[PDB]
């Protein structure tokens, strides 16, 4: 038999993992700090990475990578590509972004060239048009944050002039194939888009939570790739592989092989994968942006079935084989 | 020249002593009888070689080394072997029962009977120097005479040596090879007693060595002799420059300069390259390039741990064979760009580079081939805290149950010096952090 | 590092005898005391068990005592008889009658300063005195009380020596009186206090495995002593013969015990043997493995499954792959982790020794220390109070000169060292 | 690369490469330690003797 540990109880990702593999009746769970595992299921803070592939007679897999957190945090995704030179100062699907320390350096600079040739100038961080007032704001929490340019033109879904955000599901395997999984969500807004105000962010906030009027055009406010599609065509004369799927697995490729040198596994004492959650924002010129990197995403009620099968097949099975795909294949 | 003095503490380190010492005699040209026909001053001499042997008027030289032991059946293999002419019978020292695996039988008990013999017979080679450095003092960290009575003699030896320099070269406890179940406790509380009382040194996990032994070696099932010569083989790569000609590490306060900044982080990690099988018919000699850059894959280090997610204070490359130093620059212009290497802001990102040209020596007869070119890298990075981590994690599992503490309270011990020594090491596993983040 | 072997009594003279005839015979020894063998690893560490005599003659560093010359008068007739010194032999003549009382406090007494002048003169020879063995049963009078007696004794004189003794556990299945509960509780209480290693020898678990595995339908003490033997020669091979660990009994005593009272281990041996029948198919190091580990292996009647294991020690003995016993003792753990404490990390220990016991090709020998050894005490506990409840049979006792108290005194340490043993399964 | 304090003998040479700049106790504490543990050995074999003659 294989044996694995689970070390973060509150993934509904891991927990349904947890299921199949014992279903599988070739895994047997053990206690937390049982150290004779094969597999970790890991904590999401202070993973003892440390303490892996020191167990002789066992070959070791964890669930998450030792270094991703550069890219999943959102002040240290804007540091790796402004000093990243795969990407570089000038990558062309981040939006504009600054690292601000509350008790702002060239944000000033950029922001009042925005004075200059009037353009759209709201920012975000929490939305606002003023510096002056988002930075009162900014230092009456107490933490670091990023400040970012909210993007003005974003394409609305019709019927109801709506905002979106798409997120993807990749899946890193021990050998660093990337694996971006077929089925997308888009997390809609049920309120339609008013840009005259922003202290109003419930039509602007596309969070699934944050939609607390929400499941009038599609359950749950999740409006995924078949429906998609075809709106696209009807509507824009266009599909989702070709507008929007080609940038996107262009941006997922360009961080994570940014990254491989600094987080890979390949000649290391033990082995490491994750499961990521891509967010995207498309515009008016069907252009894709990322927004973010989530290193311990949960997944749509419809696809967790799909999706943490598919991470036994790829990244699990793989290392510890028992006695279609549904992932596309990044190739690097 | 200013002498070294060697001193090799229980069963690891006596018998990784045979190993060095033999390595030692076959670079330098010195027959198992001491002989030496390449020197040509008679009795004495103030060579690069003299920093390790001293020399009878007949011609003898002899290692400036002293072996001790709380049991005698190890020392007295050395006694019989084939070098048993190269040391004077009082610089082999050995008591009738050993520490059992217990470091309060090493440190208390037995080490109080004896301590005051050992530093007499050091104070004998001592006052044969004509400027004495330090010592270079050879241990395990887990067996009962390695851990308790090393600690015990560094003590003294600060008092009796204040102002020389202490080197270790410590074996870090492994269960493919380890002795005991009591390894997390001996070295814990051998490395809190000894912290403030070594200058530098360099650990060597026996789980390292047993890989890589298996790993390029193709040694199914590696013995204590497969791993003392590929050990003895990094040791002598790390004093070299104390035996032969050069301008890098001349002397041992040049290490602590050199390889620790701050007092408490003196554990310098040991990469070596090529390590190759005497057994393969077919061998591709590797250039400066693929063996330097070899020195930054985990699976060559003396400790398995991740440099990329730590930071560098200090990194030395240590090169012997055919190497001049273009492609030495040229091969790390290429690693610097397709590695993560972070210095701590308040260090310089640089290597310090020696090159000796005499290529490695290899034992006849043994596991290792002889390469065109070979390199060392020590480095001072914070990675190498993993290893604190993993056997402070050990040593919290028993001690929450106090197993086994009975058997060091009944040598004289007290129960707080385990935790007074845990405490020290919570706070060595603190510093690392703040000083990698 | 010299051993003083002591056997004590009907049956530990009876395993005594037998355990110098199968280590004799591994040395080379033959019963005259020469060494006719045929390798040097015989002899690099037979002083550890064999004082060297005049024309390079070993005599064992044994002394045999008995409060009864008769099972003596067997040794010295036995086929390794001629082999002990003979100023070794002590004995009185009154027997002790299964009584505890006897051995330790009356009839033994008599007795128990010439054993330790034999002791003295035994210690006085050795260049280095590891400590004793003792062999001796604890359900009769002699090798119980007296042994016992002997022990505390023996640690007055060198506290700072090592104390280990095999003692063999009564059972109502290989039974001679009704009094053995209260002789094995009267006994394990000193055991708790005054050895430091003790190997749980239950009569219970060599019948069964004679009667169930071996498929013997009466077996005799003979046969019983076949598996001693056996498991003797095996859990002392680490200190009779050189290896990587250049073992003894202290270094024995601080990796299995993790608390001064949970000293009591549970042999196995593999594979399991008849005497006079030779099977021809040697066993593979996965077979080797799996059987050392099997409760229908192990000298004590307690399943392994019913508590964890603190810690263990596995010998492995003949020509194999080393690194097959290493992948398949490694296979062990991981495949049974839960059934090995985690709070003492690495907890199992593993020896090869490349002279195989005499008439088998490979064999393995198991030393556990499980917290199950309680389910052998709290069998004892409860045969001993169906008894006492009623004070049945104790007037064998008080006519000695004891007291029912000392009686109360022994049980409740015994159900002490019960829960002691019930606190770390669940921990 | 700076490569600066260059020695060339006929054993071999050393150099510096820099890529970027930057950004006890006494004897007599140890006798009484030793003896401290000693005092406590010989208590508590004092105390087994107790024992072992009551
Ligand atoms: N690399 C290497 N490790 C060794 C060698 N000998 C012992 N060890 C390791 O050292 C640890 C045990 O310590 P030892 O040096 O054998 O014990 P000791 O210092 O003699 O102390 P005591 O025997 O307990 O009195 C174990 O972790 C062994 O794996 C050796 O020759 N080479
Ligand atoms: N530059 C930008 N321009 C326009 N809208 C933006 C934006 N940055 C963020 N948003 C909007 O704010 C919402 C939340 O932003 P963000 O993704 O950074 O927070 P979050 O981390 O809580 C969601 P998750 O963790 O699931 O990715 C996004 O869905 C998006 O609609
Ligand atoms: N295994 C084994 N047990 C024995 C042997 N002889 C006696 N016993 C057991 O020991 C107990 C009797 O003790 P015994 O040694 O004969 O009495 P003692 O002479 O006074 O020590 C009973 O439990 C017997 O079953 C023997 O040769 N082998
Ligand atoms: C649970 O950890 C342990 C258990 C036992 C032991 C050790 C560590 C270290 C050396 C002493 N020791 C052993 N001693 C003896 Cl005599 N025979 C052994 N036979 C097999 C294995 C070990 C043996
Ligand atoms: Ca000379
Ligand atoms: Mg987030
Ligand atoms: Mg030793
Ligand atoms: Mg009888």
């Amino acid at each position: 038999m294989y044996t694995f540990v689970v070390r973060d109880e509150n993934s509904s990702v891991y927990a349904e993992v947890s299921r199949l593999l014992l279903a599988t009746g070739q895994w047997k769970r053990l206690r937390k700090d049982n150290p004779r595992f094969n597999l970790m299921l890991g904590e999401r803070n202070r993973l003892p990475f440390g303490r892996l592939g020191h167990e002789p007679g066992l070959v070791q897999l964890v669930n998450y990578y030792r270094g991703a957190d550069k890219l999943c945090r959102k002040a240290s995704l804007v540091k790796l590509i402004k000093t990243s030179p795969e990407l570089s100062e000038s990558c062309t699907w981040f939006p504009e972004s600054y690292v601000i320390y509350p008790t702002r350096e060239v944000f000033l600079a950029a922001y009042n060239r925005r004075r200059e040739g009037r353009e759209g100038n709201v920012w975000i961080a929490l939305i606002s048009s003023e510096a002056s007032e988002l930075l009162d704001f900014i230092d009456e929490q107490g933490q670091v944050h990023v400040i970012q340019k909210y993007l003005e033109k974003p394409l609305l879904l019709e019927p109801g002039h709506r905002k979106f955000d798409i997120r993807s599901w990749v899946l890193v395997d021990h050998l660093y194939n990337i694996y971006l999984y077929r089925e997308g969500v888009l997390r809609t807004s049920s309120e339609p888009y008013n840009s005259a105000n922003f202290q109003d962010k419930t039509c602007h906030l596309t969070n699934h939570c944050i939609q607390k009027n929400y499941g009038r055009y599609e359950e749950g406010n999740e409006m995924f790739f078949e429906e998609f599609n075809q709106y696209l065509m009807d509507a824009l004369n266009t599909t989702l592989e070709n507008s929007i799927l080609l940038q996107i697995k262009h941006i997922i490729r360009s961080c994570l092989m940014c990254i491989e040198p600094a987080i890979s596994t390949k000649h290391l004492h033990y082995q490491s994968f994750q499961l990521f959650g891509f967010d995207f924002m498309v515009d008016e010129e069907l252009k894709v942006w990322l927004i973010e990197v989530n290193g311990a995403p949960a997944c749509a009620q419809k696809l967790y079935a799909e999706l943490c099968q598919g991470i036994v097949d790829v990244a699990i099975s793989s290392v510890f084989p028992l006695a279609t795909s549904i992932f596309i294949k990044l190739h690097h | 020249m200013r002498e070294c003095i060697s001193i090799h503490v229980g069963q690891a380190g006596v018998q990784i002593g045979n190993a060095c010492w033999e390595l030692y005699c076959l670079e330098h040209g010195i027959q198992p009888d001491g002989q030496m026909p390449s020197d040509k001053t008679i009795g004495g001499g103030d060579d690069s070689f003299n920093t390790f042997f001293s020399e009878t008027g007949a011609g003898k030289h002899v290692p400036r080394a002293v072996f001790v032991d709380l049991e005698p059946t190890v020392i007295d293999e050395v006694r019989t072997g084939t070098y048993r002419q190269l040391f004077h019978p009082e610089q082999l020292i050995t008591g009738k029962e050993d520490a059992a695996n217990n470091y309060a039988r090493g440190h208390y008990t037995i080490g109080k009977e004896i301590i005051d013999l050992v530093l007499d017979r050091i104070r004998k080679l001592a006052d044969q120097c004509t400027g004495l450095q330090g010592f270079l003092v050879f241990h395990s960290f887990g067996g009962g005479t390695g851990s308790g009575f090393t600690s015990l003699l560094m003590e003294r030896l600060s008092v009796d040596y204040g102002k020389k320099s202490k080197l270790e070269f410590s074996i870090y406890p492994a269960p493919q090879v380890s002795t005991a179940v009591v390894e997390p406790y001996n070295s814990i509380l051998t490395t809190h007693t000894t912290l403030e009382h070594s200058d530098c040194a360099f650990m060597v996990d026996n789980e390292a060595i047993y890989d890589i032994c298996r790993r390029n070696l193709d040694i199914e099932r590696p013995t204590y002799t497969n791993l003392n010569r590929l050990i003895s083989q990094i040791v002598s790569s790390i004093t070299a420059s104390l035996r032969f000609d050069g301008a890098l590490n001349v002397d041992l306060t040049e290490f602590q300069t050199n390889l620790v900044p701050y007092p408490r982080i003196h554990f310098p990690l040991a990469t070596y390259a090529p390590v190759i099988s005497a057994e393969k018919a077919y061998h591709e000699q590797l250039s400066v390039a693929e063996i330097t850059n070899a020195c930054f894959e985990p699976a060559n280090q003396m400790v398995k741990c991740d440099p990329r997610h730590g930071k560098y204070m200090a990194c030395c490359l240590l090169y012997r064979g055919d190497v001049v130093p273009k492609d030495v620059n040229a091969a790390i212009a290429t690693i610097k760009t397709k590695r993560s290497i972070q210095f701590v802001d308040w260090c310089p990102t640089g290597f310090k580079v020696g090159i000796n040209y005499q290529p490695p020596t290899v034992v006849p007869g043994g596991d290792l081939a002889k390469v065109q070119r070979a390199v060392c890298m020590l480095s001072n990075t914070t990675a190498i805290a993993e290893a604190w981590a993993r056997l402070d994690h050990k040593f919290d599992l028993m001690y929450a149950k106090r197993a086994f503490v009975h058997w060091y309270v009944g040598e004289g011990m007290e129960e707080g010096e385990f935790s007074e020594a845990r405490e020290d090491m919570a706070a060595l596993e603190k510093d690392y952090e703040e000083v990698g983040v | 590092r010299e051993i003083v072997h002591i056997q004590a009594g009907q049956c530990g003279n009876q395993i005594g005898a037998k355990f110098w005839e199968v280590i004799s015979d591994e040395h080379g020894i033959d019963p005259t005391g020469s060494y006719h063998g045929d390798s040097d690893l015989q002899l690099e560490r037979i002083n550890v068990y064999y004082n060297e005599a005049t024309g390079n003659k070993y005599v064992p560093r044994a002394i045999l005592v008995d409060l009864e010359p008769g099972t003596m008068d067997s040794v010295r007739s036995g086929p390794f008889g001629q082999i002990f010194r003979p100023d070794n032999f002590v004995f009185g003549q009154s027997g002790a009658g299964n009584n505890w009382a006897k051995g330790h406090y009356t009839e033994g007494a008599e007795l128990v300063d010439s054993v330790l002048d034999v002791v003295r003169k035994e210690s006085e020879s050795c260049d280095c005195l590891q400590g004793f063995q003792l062999t001796h049963s604890l359900g009769g009078g002699t090798g119980s009380g007296m042994g016992t007696l002997l022990i505390s004794k023996i640690r007055e004189e060198y506290p700072d020596r090592i104390m280990n003794t095999f003692s063999v556990m009564p059972s109502p299945k290989v039974s001679d009186t009704v009094v053995e509960p209260y002789n094995a509780t009267l006994s394990v209480h000193q055991l708790v206090e005054n050895t430091d290693e003790t190997y749980c020898i239950d009569n219970e678990a060599l019948y069964d495995i004679c009667f169930r595995t071996l498929k013997l339908t009466t077996p005799t003490y003979g046969d019983l002593n076949h598996l001693v033997s056996a498991t003797m020669s095996g859990v002392t091979t680490c200190l009779r013969f050189p290896g990587q660990l250049n073992a003894d009994l202290r270094k024995l005593a601080v990796n299995m015990v993790p608390f001064p009272r949970l000293h009591f281990f549970m042999p196995g041996f593999a594979p399991l043997t008849s005497r006079g029948s030779q099977q021809y198919r040697a066993l593979t190091v996965p077979e080797l493995t799996q059987q050392m580990f099997d409760s229908k292996n192990m000298m004590a009647a307690c399943d392994p499954r019913h508590g964890r294991y603190l810690t263990v020690a596995a010998i492995f003995r003949g020509r194999m792959s080393m690194k097959e016993v290493d992948e398949q003792m490694l296979n062990v753990q991981n495949k049974n982790s839960s059934y090995f404490v985690e709070w003492i990390p690495n907890n199992v220990k593993t020896a090869v020794c490349d002279i195989p016991p005499r008439g088998l090709k490979m064999s393995a020998t198991f030393i556990g220390n499980s917290t199950a050894i309680q389910e052998l005490f709290k069998r004892i506990s409860e045969q001993f109070t169906a008894m006492f409840r009623r004070k049945a049979f104790l007037h064998w006792y008080t006519g000695e000169g004891m007291d029912e108290m000392e009686f109360t005194e022994a049980e409740s340490n015994m159900n002490d060292l019960v829960s002691e043993y019930q606190q770390y399964q669940d921990a | 690369m700076e490569v600066i304090e260059l020695n060339k003998c006929t054993s071999g040479q050393s150099f510096e490469v820099i890529l970027k700049p930057p950004s006890d106790p006494s004897l007599e504490e140890i006798q009484k330690k030793l003896e401290a543990a000693e005092e406590r050995r010989k208590y508590q074999e004092a105390e087994l003797l107790k024992h072992l003659a009551e």
